[PDB]
């Protein structure tokens, strides 16, 4: 991310048959899979780099990244059940309490007597 | 004050300025010449230079009206073309980005008249007005500097009418869809030249104009160094 | 590395002393030695006889306090021929040219027979030395008159390295032997013979003044005085062995000077203790070892760069004060001992002399920090750091060098108060010879203990301390001193810690059944201010609590209380300069505004929370296209708005925060630009409709945007949150970016430069705007003082009528430079410190030939790599090739987000760009000539307004200060939103439109923020104009003039200025009042 | 007051 948060994202997609499709199966050729895999990898990299970790999570909740993948790969091959399967956090930067407090939105004590 | 006409042919038209408390007989001077142009929309016009701030047609209707009354001439200004005080309309971004919905100096404007009789009537009046500064400067007319358009311009932080806005978006979208639809049919309608040459159009092409622009925007590897008898001899010559 | 080496050579040759003056001084002091041989001997004398001997003479003996009294002066005095020798840098031929001048250290060894084995006790040796110097000065004076040289020499006593115990004679020349042009002064150092006193008795732990406490300072003076030639011989060997000794020596000398480091004493209060000698000795020590395993750290084959780097690295990484010290043998490999003496120690077992006694703990820590910082600069490969390391003086201004400065006026200052003087006592006199030394430590310990973690480094400077006095006097006489104390007043200089500078409570030792020693000192130190308190986590700790204020930091209150309690109840501590800067920041009209600190961003967060509520509503509504993301891009989302957000303060210009709304990618977007924009509005209509129906508490209205030229169909939806905040929504579409590029391509060759500018403004608002706010917000958390300084900087610009032309982002990019690139200084830790550093940068910025390129990253990735760095440099050179004079573009600000460098700094007229630099230069010059004070700060923030051709006075019908959220007030939005305009300032729109009409003839400027810079009521604003040179004079009449002109001849016209005021006035209507032309 | 005569040739640099 732009916050120097190193993370690994896993996407999963499936092929679907068209509305008028008569063939039992909807397999895609290996060229299509590589073409789709290239498009997905580009989108995932683009979204993460142009975003903070907080902004990245804000994208995961509405699942906007999945819909973006669907439109991009729509011309390659129809797809279904597109999801960001998993997100791993590999490395973290130096901890910054100031940034953490802002994400959560100091206190005088009480005299003991 | 004795100056009436500029030697290049621009007639001076002195105007009296308003009185404001901040400013306790200062004048504004306009320069005018007849415009000759074969173009119909630029025919029957008067070239003007050094316009006052925010000079619309309603301003010209007032001034020409005053001249008509003073010199009992009949003149009617049709419209005021090419009035770009702030240069907002110098370029038409709609025309550059596409042809659908748009088939298309500074501190100056062209004053159109209804007919040839009105323009020459105004000019004989205008020459007479220019003489006045030399003789009786008091009777010079006064520019109002306030009109209904001026108040609207002054009120910058005014919310737009949603009802007006909704209608404008509707008509424009309705018109655009008609034009977009017509263009797509035209390209994908089996265009055949007079000499039986069928144009090539790809699927998803929407405008013939785009086809023209894509056109404007847009052996060595198969050769063998050692295949013919002359070639290997050449290699032999260089080898030794 | 080759570039660095060639730069090193250029520096050495530039500062190399001219050899002619060496002959001149050598021609003199060689003759001076003959004079010293002429001086006769003297007999044994007691204090009574020498006092009578000197009673009538002009000369006076410079006896060191305590002066010898008849009872304890039983020992006798005598003079004999010394062993004259030359020492110092000049002996090593390592000197350089100094415009202020250098000094030649001549040593006169007193003969050994003048001393007894126990003469290092009770100042016995020092008093013998003093009369020896006085007798020499007496005879030197008469002989100087004899040879007719008195006409152009001035003789005065002085203290060696500001050491009160070692007076010396300083020979200086005024305007054949006249060496005035040489810029040299001969110093006569009266040292002792080597090993007269058993060095073991003179160790730092031992004592030599009977009263037992140790006397490290007294022991060093006598011992160092007896070891002078020996260290010359040691450095002489090292000079022969390594060929690069002298080159490294000058580099350290140049490095030390720029940081304000000298060999003078620091216990008095000045920053010093480390000079060319100490730097040379440390390097010599490292050439013979230095590692913990006694392995060589420096090799004799190293070059000048490598020798300097090793010494800098050794200082940076090894601790010599608290945990560890280094021992070497001058006459044996140097070894780093892990044990520490709690004071800087570079021990010399051969001579039993600690070379770093003159260095204080406080000064040493600052040395280590400076050494550490340059090591980082020295390893940097992307940027050249030669100029920062060697060619930048950071000691010119204390305020730029130190975050906060407090001057303490001690009481009764022709001697300090009896109670204050009584604290000195006799024990501390043995430990600390002078009260100035004693007072310096006293201020240091209490201030260090009181502030604790709130500060990083502390310096106690005795302002107005003199070190040279006439021959007729025995000690230095200060005007306030009356020969009692040698200083005017003391100044406490601090390097605050932004993370913990503003903590409300000072934590202390935890509670225990039996009160620990740490608990005792805490309660005793703080007295009534101390308390035992309990917190949410359940801990019981001794802590004292303070009160935050928006005018001054907590540190001002702590130092005042601590110093008064322990130093003197009558002390007066004052730092008004910081108070003025804090007050110049607008005070928000929120609850407890005055008690809020300047580092508190609660107001910004509240605006964010109201946004997050609206963020949820928009997403959940159903639209034809799903909402991809909502990105806030307003100023308040990166903590840069001049005046903090205030609910319902809609007169503020920055009330409506821009928000970029982006939908999912679709292929149904219109392909024509106006159709695309009208399609965008249609989506905003639906958002307003569903928002109005489902959430009626929100209010909304539509406004037009004309920022992007020629795109007149942009419509933005303004949402008025119930919390009292306004948000402006604009739709971003992927097709929009490529449509502009199409316009550029289809535009005619002459029009293409105009269209690319339109694209430049689009990318500045929609594409580049998102990136700017993201990075600046994240970075600002690490730089706590970035938000206040940029706000105050934008306040400084507005008063001088520059924000109208300087876009918001450009100001932030200039204001962040001292933080991301603090070299050679530190990161700002004060509002006063940060603002002045921005002004210092603009003053010395040669934007015609130097670009500004920034690494918007947190303190030590996104660091600019060498490839990216060179690429941006190439962009600058290409641009300057077409624009050498800088007319079209002036400021080149580039970074990762903006590699082009022209994104945020285009369109600024050259008159404005020079004005920004011209004001910055005058601000710095004003600070040099007159120090920072209340009057100067007011001059900084007052506009001249006399340079402009004509000046216009405006007044709004109603004051806007209250509706702008500024506390010297609306609590709901108007029922009819048309009433909003009634409480707005249009003069910003006034100048913008007039500039377009009079772009070719006039340049009009105005104050953007009328609430802040419009007087008490915030209703007065000013338009100031400038007439370009061409149209000021008459011009021949042509169609293309594009100027409002009046005829004079048939083909001559002149600027019809009188008409221009009418158009300005007619535009203003009631607002305009008065004109000055 | 903080006054500097306007420079239009960039001579201040
Ligand atoms: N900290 C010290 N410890 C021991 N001896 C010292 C110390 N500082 C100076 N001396 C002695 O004093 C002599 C002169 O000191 P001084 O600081 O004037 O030398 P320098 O480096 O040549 O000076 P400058 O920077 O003025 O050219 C040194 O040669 C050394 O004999
Ligand atoms: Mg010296």
């Amino acid at each position: 991310t732009s916050d120097d948060y190193v993370l690994r994202i896993f996407a999963i997609a499936f092929t679907r048959k068209q509305a008028n499709q008569v063939k039992r199966h909807s397999y895609a050729q290996s060229s299509h899979i590589r073409a789709i895999r290239k498009v997905i990898s580009e989108i995932l990299t683009k979204e993460v780099q142009g975003s903070t970790l907080a902004q990245l999570t804000s994208k995961l909740i509405p699942e906007v990244i999945n819909k973006e993948i669907e439109n991009a790969t729509k011309d390659i091959f129809p797809l279904q059940n597109i999801h960001v399967r998993k997100v791993k956090l590999l490395k973290q930067p130096k901890f910054d309490v100031g940034a953490l407090m802002a994400l959560h939105g100091e206190e005088k004590g009480k005299k003991v007597t | 004050e004795d100056i009436s006409a500029m030697k290049n042919g621009f007639i001076v038209v002195p105007f009296k300025l308003p009185d404001h408390k901040a400013l306790p007989a200062s004048l504004h001077f306009m320069f005018a010449k007849r415009h000759q142009s074969s173009n119909s929309n630029e025919s029957d016009c008067l070239f003007l230079v050094n316009l006052p701030l925010l000079s619309n047609i309603e301003h010209m209707k007032k001034f020409v009206g005053q001249l008509c009354g003073k010199y009992d001439t009949v003149s009617h200004v049709e419209e005021l073309l090419y009035n770009d005080e702030f240069g907002l309309h110098e370029v038409d971004l709609s025309a550059l980005t596409s042809d659908l919905m748009s088939s298309t100096p500074r501190n100056t404007a062209l004053l159109k008249f209804v007919d040839a009789a009105s323009i020459n009537n105004c000019w004989n009046a205008l020459k007479k007005y220019s003489n006045l500064h030399a003789k009786h400067p008091n009777e010079l007319f006064e520019w109002t500097y306030t009109t209904p358009s001026f108040t609207t311009f002054v009120n910058f932080y005014k919310p737009l009418d949603i009802d007006y806005l909704k209608e404008d978006i509707h008509t424009h979208m309705a018109i655009f869809e008609q034009r977009e639809a017509q263009a797509q049919e035209d390209v994908q309608s089996s265009i055949v030249d007079e000499d039986g040459f069928t144009l090539v159009v790809g699927k998803n092409t929407k405008s013939l104009n785009s086809i023209r622009k894509k056109i404007l925007n847009k052996i060595d590897k198969k050769a063998k160094k050692d295949f013919y008898r002359f070639q290997v001899r050449e290699r032999k010559k260089q080898e030794i | 590395s080759n570039i660095f080496k060639l730069q090193i050579d250029e520096l050495l040759e530039q500062v190399k002393l001219k050899q002619k003056h060496v002959l001149k001084v050598e021609k003199f002091l060689h003759k001076l030695y003959d004079i010293l041989q002429e001086i006769p001997d003297w007999e044994e004398k007691s204090l009574a006889e020498v006092d009578s001997f000197f009673k009538n003479k002009i000369v006076s003996v410079p006896f060191v306090d305590p002066k010898p009294i008849p009872q304890n002066t039983n020992y006798k005095f005598n003079y004999k021929k010394p062993d004259i020798s030359l020492i110092g840098s000049f002996a090593l031929k390592a000197g350089i040219y100094q415009p202020n001048g250098s000094s030649i250290d001549t040593l006169l060894t007193m003969p050994k027979e003048l001393f007894e084995k126990k003469d290092f006790l009770n100042f016995r040796c020092l008093h013998k030395r003093s009369v020896y110097l006085a007798y020499l000065t007496h005879h030197l004076l008469i002989l100087l008159k004899k040879d007719k040289l008195d006409s152009f020499l001035q003789l005065e006593y002085s203290y060696f390295d500001n050491d009160p115990l070692l007076p010396i004679l300083r020979i200086s020349c005024s305007k054949d032997y006249n060496f005035y042009k040489t810029r040299f002064s001969i110093n006569l150092l009266i040292g002792f013979p080597y090993k007269v006193f058993e060095p073991k008795k003179l160790l730092p732990n031992r004592n030599c003044i009977r009263i037992l406490p140790a006397t490290p300072l007294y022991n060093f003076s006598v011992l160092s005085s007896s070891t002078h030639e020996n260290y010359l011989k040691y450095l002489y060997k090292t000079k022969k062995q390594t060929e690069s000794f002298v080159e490294a020596t000058v580099l350290g000398r140049l490095w030390l000077q720029q940081r304000g480091f000298s060999s003078n004493m620091s216990h008095s209060g000045s920053l010093g203790g480390f000079g060319t000698f100490e730097f040379t000795i440390l390097m010599a020590a490292l050439l013979n070892g230095g590692g913990i395993n006694s392995n060589k750290i420096l090799l004799h084959g190293f070059s000048s760069y490598q020798l300097f780097k090793g010494v800098i690295k050794y200082l940076a990484t090894m601790d010599l004060c608290h945990d560890g010290h280094l021992q070497f043998h001058s006459n044996p490999a140097s070894k780093y001992i892990d044990e520490g003496f709690q004071t800087p120690t570079l021990f010399d077992k051969s001579t039993k002399v600690n070379i770093l006694t003159k260095m204080t703990v406080s000064s040493y820590q600052i040395l280590k920090e400076y050494a550490g910082e340059t090591l980082r600069m020295l390893n940097n490969v992307v940027q050249d750091q030669f100029s920062n390391i060697f060619l930048t003086n950071i000691s010119r201004f204390d305020n730029l060098k130190y975050d906060l400065c407090y001057d303490v006026q001690l009481p009764l200052g022709n001697n300090l108060e009896t109670s204050l003087a009584a604290t000195f006592g006799s024990m501390e006199r043995v430990k600390f010879i002078t009260l100035e030394n004693f007072l310096a430590h006293k201020i240091t310990n209490v201030a260090r203990y009181a502030l604790g973690d709130r500060i990083k480094y502390i310096q106690i400077e005795m302002v107005g301390q003199k070190s040279d006095f006439p021959i007729t006097k025995r000690k230095v006489y200060s005007n306030t001193g009356g020969n009692h104390f040698n200083f005017d007043f003391v100044r406490v200089k601090l390097i605050v810690n932004p993370s913990e500078c503003d903590k409300l409570v000072t934590k202390g030792p935890a509670h225990s059944e039996t009160m620990s020693t740490e608990a005792a000192v805490f309660k005793n130190f703080w007295g009534i201010k101390s308390s035992l308190r309990r917190f949410k986590d359940g801990s019981i700790t001794h802590c004292c609590v303070w009160s935050t204020s928006s005018s001054e930091p907590i540190i001002s209150s702590i130092v005042n209380f601590a110093l008064q309690k322990h130093v003197s109840k009558k002390a007066q501590i004052s730092n008004e300069t910081i108070k003025k800067f804090h007050n110049f920041l607008p005070l928000p009209n929120l609850p407890s505004s005055a008690k809020t600190s300047v580092l508190n961003l609660s107001s910004f967060f509240n605006l964010k929370k109201s946004f997050d509520d609206l963020y949820k509503i928009i997403f959940q509504m159903k639209l034809p296209l799903s909402v991809k993301s909502i990105l806030p891009v307003g100023s308040a989302f990166r903590y840069t708005s001049l005046c903090q957000p205030v609910p319902f303060a809609y007169s503020d210009p920055d009330f409506f925060q821009d928000v970029i709304l982006e939908f999912e990618t679709s292929p149904k977007w219109p392909d024509e630009i106006t159709s695309l924009e009208k399609a965008k509005t249609a989506f905003l209509l639906k958002i307003q409709e569903e928002l109005s129906a489902n959430s009626s508490t929100y209010r909304s209205f539509f406004s037009r945007d004309e920022s992007i030229p020629y795109n007149l169909e942009i419509v933005t939806l303004n949402i008025l949150t119930p919390e009292g905040y306004g948000f402006k929504f604009r739709v971003l579409t992927e097709r929009d970016e490529i449509l502009y590029l199409r316009a550029i391509a289809n535009a005619r060759n002459e029009l293409k430069p105009e269209l690319e500018a339109t694209f430049l403004k689009f990318t500045a608002k929609y594409l580049a705007s998102v990136r700017h706010t993201r990075t600046l917000e994240n970075i600002s958390h690490s730089y706590q003082f970035y938000s206040p300084v940029v706000r105050l900087f934008k306040r400084w610009l507005d008063t001088h009528l520059l924000l109208g032309h300087i876009t918001d982002e450009l100001a932030e990019l200039i204001a962040i430079k001292p933080f991301v690139d603090p070299a050679p200084y530190f990161i700002p830790g004060s509002l006063e410190n940060g603002f002045l550093k921005v002004l210092k940068f603009i003053s010395q910025w040669n934007w015609k030939d130097d670009p500004l390129i920034l690494d918007l990253v947190k303190p030590e990735s996104e660091r600019l790599t060498l490839a990216q760095y060179k690429g941006i440099q190439m962009n600058f050179t290409n641009l300057r090739n077409s624009d050498p004079n800088g007319t079209h573009l002036q400021f080149f600000v580039a970074s990762k987000n903006d590699p082009s460098g022209i994104l945020y700094s285009s369109g600024i007229p050259l008159p404005i760009a020079t004005r920004l630099t011209a004001l910055a230069k005058v601000a710095v010059n004003l600070l040099q000539t007159h120090g920072l004070n209340q009057q100067t700060i007011n001059l900084l923030f007052t506009p001249g307004l006399k340079d402009y051709d004509f000046v216009v006075d405006l007044r709004t019908p109603i004051g806007l200060k209250s509706s702008c959220g500024i506390l010297s007030a609306p609590s709901n939005f108007p029922e009819n939103l048309n009433d909003l305009s009634e409480k707005m300032d249009p003069t910003y729109q006034l100048v913008k439109y007039l500039n377009l009409k009079y772009k070719n003839s006039l340049i009009l400027s105005s104050r953007k923020y009328i609430g802040v810079n419009g007087g008490e009521k915030g209703d007065k604003n000013v338009i100031t104009g400038l007439i370009k040179p061409l149209f000021k004079g008459a011009h021949k009449f042509r169609v293309n003039l594009d100027c409002n002109v009046k005829p004079v001849d048939d083909e001559n016209v002149i600027l019809n200025k009188e008409a221009i005021f009418h158009e300005i006035a007619a535009f203003g209507n009631d607002m305009v009042i008065n004109f000055e032309t | 007051s903080l006054s500097a005569g306007f420079d239009w040739t960039a001579s201040i640099l």
